[PDB]
């Protein structure tokens, strides 16, 4: 112990000039007496200049920091699965302790091309609209954005929710460990939260890391990171994993305040612009591995947060310019009621398609279409002002499609059941109604398949891809279930 | 070793003679009995109240129809 | 009607158990506090393991 | 600009920047003896008026300044070579500044082979080896004192917390 | 520890403490300071110099002067008493009813709490207000932001809300009134004795009343809050109570916080606004919730800076907001008492999923018809109910009886509404418009439903007319 | 000499070398970085204590670390073996084959050459995409730089390109990768592969690769830029080659400048800037020219940074070029793929003179065309017809045909579009604006310009379209 003290030689403002510590790993975190960490993350001449992670008060000059003489890893493993942590892998949950007793560095890459395979992944959220528009893939990643709930949350959890299923599979490939990675979330919001995924008991493949509202600023900083490492680990372990973070908005908030207060100054939206790199080098990380992983994945579904709806905005533009296509949720159709509420027209996944999965992509290549050409009258028409009998269908039918990728919040779907109440309507069987009375139908239609021709959703799911037998089946299932539900 | 041990034998013998005194574990403390009427009557309200301690009191409640 | 019964007992025990370690551990340490120094070799247990550590540390 | 040497303190306190001057200067050439003594004659030969608002205060004019060391340091052979940045530092006001420096430097030739306590027990003992923390612990294991408060005493603190720590 | 003036930069006293180091939010108070010129510690410059804040005047201070650390952070007289009571920041009676006389004493901060400590479910906290809590449901714990018509009875209104949860529900209430004007805090004061809800018989009565006006050092109403925050937390803990904390007026909070940001040599962030502006806030709104033991139920004054909220602070604050209250000049101009903006009355947790669908669809109902009378209103603001189909003039007559039914009177202001006040138990309340949905009512004077409480007093309103 | 860390802020390395003083631009190599460490001296800072960036892993090193001082820059493989590769910064496989042995290796620093070696003349050259060429011919070996903002295609736009040319184009190519994402080079590569354009039976593919990932050190994305152009700058001159410089996308390269500017001491100009913007991008874009040897036809993706071009550093840019595509976020919002900004996708060499009149003019008619609807637009918005004239009308809708009418569907990006897209050869093109002036079209449905290419097609397309 000579070096393994250092002297808080000043400490203000988290910024703990240290005495000592020379010897210093680059990068170390290293710990106070107040048993704080901080990272020495410069290393001036003369002090280091240190991160101090954590928010204080709690500490005065001269006070020791130690070294810990370590790199940050974060705890790692499958034992955060069934774990709410906070940034550090430590409990706030505080059922005793994770079993994520291996650590794994937050500083770990994106892999070579070589390390990585490209997508062409199924992976579906449940989410008729996802599902349908933004089909998943694995090692992705896709921008939600969507606001302060929108039920922006709800969805997530759906979507999850979803993934419960093949967690309740044995699907690995479709079982996904599900990381939520909570910045700036409330304690409240993310009690719900939690409370919501226990009662879905999906929490068991599920990671929730949770950097608060209070939470300082590094920790939340360093939180997807932490996050970064974790899924990876999963992904090398052929696993796919999921991580949400949810929101980068609120680090690099932080991170700029980091920054202005390392004196360290900025650029765009007050931004340093390296808040990219920030970003970057986090989503870069997000991959669906080369088959050396045992393919892994880490399928990244970021979030950002629309401060007045505004994309245009450097820190979104960015984002946007790394993601792999982008959610829009738009909110004026919550307050119009919809359930979802989304910019669709925005909401694109370029990968898309190659996100797929083929039974959906049956109905789904005509849908996306028809929704498209729905779309493209939402465009052509859809105003106060546009009409002929082809697109009143198109309309008709699309308000009532709509309503099908409406979905009602803490509730995702099985593909099966998607591709089900979607084909009624692709081929134009329930125009017939109105679009108010899809949803009941729909209910109905749905409990009605599910319970003789589970036979045929099974199947349906069983061949993975439709057949005309489905069709057929389908066809008269529904449209004399069709004629049950309303006669 | 010894040093840290020598924390907790201290602190060890003291339990003994305390547990061992349950009546008056040596050194129940006015302050602690203080304290416990305050938390007491908090779980009370929560919990709701009551005539007796055992079995209390009951009524049937008998539905009604317009 | 029971449970609630039941539970006001715990919560007592449950609660006495964290007093009597708050009062236990302010009073064990207000106990043992004292004559730490008078022991000399508690600094010689320390020098004890000092050169212990002057020596087992390189 | 100079090719030169700044050995052992180094660290750059800018009176460590002072200190390598001398670090390299009184170095080489070995006036490092005579002027790492002549330090410590200065540092309280200095101090009292000259030192004090009696030199220090700038009311004092800087010319006039250096004509009271080149009056002060050519008022002493404490540097009959090294007087010189006195009279540079003097104008460059580091007076009140030079012990960092004396210290930087005195010590980048004690501190330029020596080895301090910094340890969770104990000492100021010091020491002027480098190898070291094996000597010590003899002369720790042999003589009992400082203020025992002085340094870690791993008991009040580390384990005085400790029952706490767990509740 | 002592410390001697070291640099007199205003308010912003930079002490060198020349004993030892008191940490960091040690409140110190000046020695030779017979006023209590507090200063709280900030960073710790080194040379056991620390810039500190004086929150109060600096007058006449000699350099070197001795200070003494009381080596934490505040004492202040929190307790019971605060009820009742006007305290300045530094919660000394500016009541003058002698100190205001507590037990314990508080450091002005308080945590976020940790996750397990919390009732982690957050259930309606109901305001007996139709329209408030039908259309804002109002959480325990949670903070709801107040937009809001000045003086509209705004604090008649506030008083009334008191009146209507605290009384009702054995609720707790503590003002905290930042940067106002120690005149309309004046004001208030009489309006609370007035109101009752504080008396002047009870230092204990139902408020404390925390100010930190304009007047005070920047530190001073920058602390008010928290100050204040710190007293609810032991009424809410220890108290166990759901606490209204009324808050006047973050917005000046925020402002007041930047200003110090600013003069502290902080970079206080974007647009101006302290780096920490999230922090703060997130551990100031973490402080704020309901635990195992109380709510700290709060009710956030909002100024809005240029009726312009993208501006990062309540667009943040939209995050922190949870149940939000806009009140209506317009409602207020319709002479409604409740002067609220129905419409406006919204809760982010409004949803049928969580605010439950019949909340929400009775209310989505209502709202709607409320809007679709809205909407037929400017058809009707020419047109008339004639050419209309009845079931639209049901809904206006209906919407306009629901309106009138969600005129309440108010009790104390028997001036503005013409009434003692009446208090409207959810179940009914709600249930009332409902009624009025099932259009029971609809051969009746609708203006009968204008200023009452129950259902009932609206339908029987229109008894004794016909 | 050898050099001790004496600060590692950020990736700086600020190293002081005693009695070492190399010359700027040498490259470092820290002793026991095993990450293979370039420094980068920047800066002599005085006290032989430069500024270094530091260009690969850093963690675990301590002030006073070791550094063995390379006493000159970085060499890279230059010339050929890099086809076919995908290199690093450094000029290392990322391809990840075993090593790249092209045995000409390189500091990555370089000359603007002679105005008399530089184009003083270029030709347009085809793309056969109506929009491209027309509002932008292309000049051979010349600097385009590509504006348009993220993900939007942008990167589909260009593969189109590509496909269509660095397929059709007979010489090599380069890419550059700045920035790249890791993922849309894995893509890409496994595409490349597949295309068979890279094929490894041919390291002297049609394609060199180099990719220098966003999760990169910034310092290191800034001088990737480089890398592919050093390696470029060896085929231009060396090759003789008509070289394709697709990169993508030099804004980061940029944007890694400013980014880095504060850290160094130096001023994060406005927007936070690199002042060292200009001649970075001097350095850069003079290097790149049509020498006499070969070409460098340089494909710039350039990101519009959070849409602002005013933004200086779009600002700067385009006096080094020499054909801007500015894609518009409205056009592309409209579907339109082409989502061009047309009127900022342009070329100085449009001209009567140069690119033939008829060209020139119809464009000229277009351009205006566009401009007066432009116009109109304003009021229109809110306030619709009618209180304009029905020529108004007529150019309005013809303006809009024309729009459809670069709507040109995608043949690469069939999993987007599910289109076959279009390559039009100019006369399609050319005749096809005048027909449409013409009136030939206007009575037609306008969809069917949508997504077409050959104005025939549009023609069978509305056919169709009219049921």
């Amino acid at each position: 112990d000579l070096e393994e003290t250092g002297r808080v030689l000043s400490i203000g403002d988290g910024i703990a000039r240290v005495h000592g510590l020379r010897n210093v790993q680059a990068e170390e975190m290293v710990e106070f007496s107040s048993g704080l960490k901080g990272m020495s993350l410069n290393l001036e001449p003369d002090n280091v200049g240190v991160v101090v992670f954590g928010n204080d008060k709690l500490i005065k000059e001269g006070d020791i920091v130690k070294r810990t003489g370590a790199i940050v890893d974060v705890p790692v493993g499958e034992e955060l699965l069934g774990r709410v942590v906070d940034a550090l892998g430590n409990a706030i949950d505080g059922k005793g302790p994770i079993g994520s007793k291996a650590r794994r560095r937050v500083g770990l890459k994106a892999p070579g091309i070589i390390p990585r395979i490209s997508v062409r992944e199924p992976m579906q959220t449940g989410i008729k609209a996802v599902d349908s528009l933004v089909p998943i893939g694995r090692g992705q990643r896709e921008l939600i954005i969507g606001d302060r709930q929108t039920g922006k949350t709800s969805i997530a959890i759906d979507t999850i929710i979803n993934q419960k299923r093949f967690n309740d599979g044995t699907d690995e490939k479709k079982k996904l460990y599900c990381i939520y990675v909570a910045i700036g979330q409330k304690r409240s919001t993310v009690a719900q939260l939690v409370k919501r995924l226990t009662d879905a008991d999906a929490m068991k493949y599920t990671i929730v890391v949770s950097a608060t509202a209070s939470d300082a600023a590094p920790l939340q900083y360093l939180a997807p990171y932490s996050g970064c490492s974790m899924g990876e680990y999963f992904r090398d372990n052929g696993k796919h994993a999921l991580i949400i973070y949810d929101d980068l908005s609120k680090q690099a908030v932080a991170y700029r305040q980091m920054s202005l207060l390392l004196r360290r100054p900025p650029g765009r939206e007050a931004y340093p612009g390296d808040v990219f790199y920030l970003h970057s080098r986090l989503l870069e990380r997000a991959a669906k591995m080369n088959d050396a992983f045992g393919g892994g994945s880490l399928t990244a579904l970021p979030v950002i947060e629309t401060q007045a709806g505004d994309v245009s905005a450097y820190i979104p533009t960015n984002v946007i310019s790394i993601t792999d296509g982008q959610i829009f949720l738009e909110t004026e159709l919550f307050y119009k009621g919809i359930r979802p509420a989304i910019n669709v027209g925005l909401s694109v996944s370029r990968v898309g398609s190659a996100a797929q999965t083929r039974a959906m992509k049956q109905v789904a290549g005509t849908m996306k279409l028809e929704l498209a050409q729905y779309r493209e009258v939402a465009a052509f028409a859809q105003f106060g002002s546009d009409l002929d009998a082809a697109t009143q269908q198109l309309l008709s039918r699309g308000v009532r499609l709509t309503e099908l990728l409406k979905q009602g919040q803490y509730s995702p779907m099985a593909i099966e059941e998607q591709v089900a109440v979607i084909y009624a309507g692709v081929r134009g069987y329930l125009d017939k109604l109105e679009p108010s009375k899809i949803t009941k139908f729909e209910n109905a239609f749905l409990s009605h398949v599910i319970s003789q021709h589970q036979a045929l959703l099974g199947k349906i799911r069983t061949d993975g891809k439709i057949s005309e037998e489905s069709d057929a089946k389908l066809k008269e299932i529904v449209t004399n279930f069709l004629a049950g539900f309303e006669a | 070793l010894d040093p840290v041990q020598k924390l907790f034998v201290d602190k060890i013998r003291e339990y003994r003679t305390k547990r061992q005194t349950s009546g008056g574990p040596v050194d129940a403390g006015p302050e602690y009995q203080q304290d416990l009427d305050r938390e007491l009557f908090k779980l009370k309200q929560m919990y709701g109240k009551a005539d007796m301690n055992t079995f209390p009191n009951f009524t049937f409640e008998d539905p009604k129809f317009e | 009607e029971v449970k609630n019964r039941l539970d006001y007992h715990i919560s007592v025990q449950n609660m006495m158990r964290q007093k009597e370690q708050e009062h236990m551990i302010n009073w064990v340490e207000k106990r043992v506090v004292q004559s730490i120094s008078a022991q000399q070799e508690k600094e010689t247990i320390a020098k004890c393991i000092a050169d212990l550590k002057l020596l087992s540390k390189k | 600009f100079a090719k030169l040497v700044r050995p052992p303190v180094q660290i750059y306190g800018i009176e460590g920047r002072y200190a390598t001057a001398l670090y390299s200067a009184a170095s080489k050439q070995n006036k490092l003896e005579q002027v790492e003594k002549e330090l410590l004659r200065v540092g309280q030969i200095l101090k009292e008026p000259k030192m004090a608002a009696s030199l220090l205060n700038p009311y004092v004019k800087r010319s006039v300044k250096v004509k009271s060391l080149s009056d002060m340091t050519a008022k002493e052979k404490f540097s009959p070579l090294t007087s010189n940045l006195i009279n540079l530092l003097a104008e460059n006001g580091r007076l009140t500044n030079t012990p960092a420096v004396i210290s930087a430097f005195s010590t980048m030739m004690s501190v330029h082979r020596g080895e301090v306590p910094c340890t969770v027990t104990t000492a100021s003992a010091l020491d002027e080896t480098t190898l070291t923390e094996l000597k010590t612990v003899l002369k720790s294991f042999l003589s009992k004192g400082q203020v025992l408060k002085l340094e870690v005493k791993i008991d009040p603190s580390i384990m005085g917390g400790m029952i706490v720590r767990i509740g | 520890t002592t410390g001697r003036i070291v640099a007199v930069i205003g308010a912003v006293v930079d002490v060198q403490f020349d004993e030892g180091l008191p940490p960091i939010l040690n409140a110190l108070e000046v020695q030779g300071r017979e006023t209590r010129l507090v200063l709280e510690v900030a960073q710790h410059l080194g040379e056991s110099t620390v810039r500190t804040i004086a929150m109060d005047g600096t007058e006449g201070l000699v350099r070197g002067q001795k200070v003494l650390d009381s080596g934490a952070p505040i004492r202040i007289p929190v307790g019971p008493e605060t009820l009742g009571r006007i305290m300045n920041v530094i919660g000394e009676p500016i009541d003058e009813r002698g100190p205001i006389k507590t037990k314990q004493f508080a450091a002005i901060h308080a945590e976020a709490p940790e996750f397990v400590e919390m009732s982690v479910e957050q259930e309606i906290l109901v305001t007996g207000i139709k329209v408030v809590d039908l259309l804002a449901p109002y959480a325990k714990g949670g903070k709801i932001g107040l937009f809001g018509g000045a003086g509209v009875g705004k604090t008649v209104l506030i008083m009334e809300l008191i009146n209507n949860v605290a009384k009702a529900h054995g609720g707790y209430s503590v003002f905290a009134g930042v940067g106002e004007r120690t005149r309309e805090g004046n004001d208030l004061y009489h309006e609370m004795i007035e109101s009752g809800v504080i008396n002047l018989k009870d230092a204990t009565s139902k408020v404390a009343l925390v100010y930190g006006q304009m007047n005070e050092p920047p530190g001073a109403r920058a602390r008010v809050a928290l100050t204040g925050l710190t007293v609810a937390e032991y009424f809410r803990d220890q108290e166990g109570q759901d606490v209204l904390l009324f808050i006047d007026n973050i917005f000046r909070f925020t402002q007041a916080g930047s200003e110090v940001s600013a003069l502290l040599g902080r970079i206080p962030s974007a647009v101006g606004y302290q780096p920490t502006l999230a922090t703060d806030m997130g551990t100031m709104q973490e402080r704020i919730t309901t635990t195992k033991k109380g709510s700290i139920t709060s009710v956030q004054a909002i100024y809005v800076p240029a009726d312009d909220l993208t501006d990062p602070a309540p667009a943040t604050t939209f995050a922190h907001l949870d149940a939000t209250t806009v009140l209506s000049r317009a409602i207020a101009e319709l002479g409604i008492y409740p002067a609220v903006d129905p419409l406006d009355s919204t809760s982010r947790i409004m949803d049928p999923n969580i605010v439950g669908s019949e909340h929400y669809d009775v209310a989505r109902g209502v709202q709607k018809i409320l809007q679709d009378y809205k909407s037929l209103q400017d058809i009707i603001a020419i047109l008339g109910m004639d050419e209309l189909s009845e079931e639209d003039k049901l809904t206006v007559s209906r919407a306009r009886k629901i309106q009138r039914f969600l005129s309440q009177p108010f009790q104390v202001a028997e001036v503005f509404t013409g009434h003692l006040g009446k208090l409207v138990p959810l179940k009914e309340t709600i249930k009332g418009f409902q009624q009025i949905l099932a259009g029971e009512y609809d051969h009746l004077p609708e203006q009968a439903f204008y200023m009452v409480g129950p259902i009932e007093e609206a339908v029987a309103k229109a008894d004794k007319l016909a």
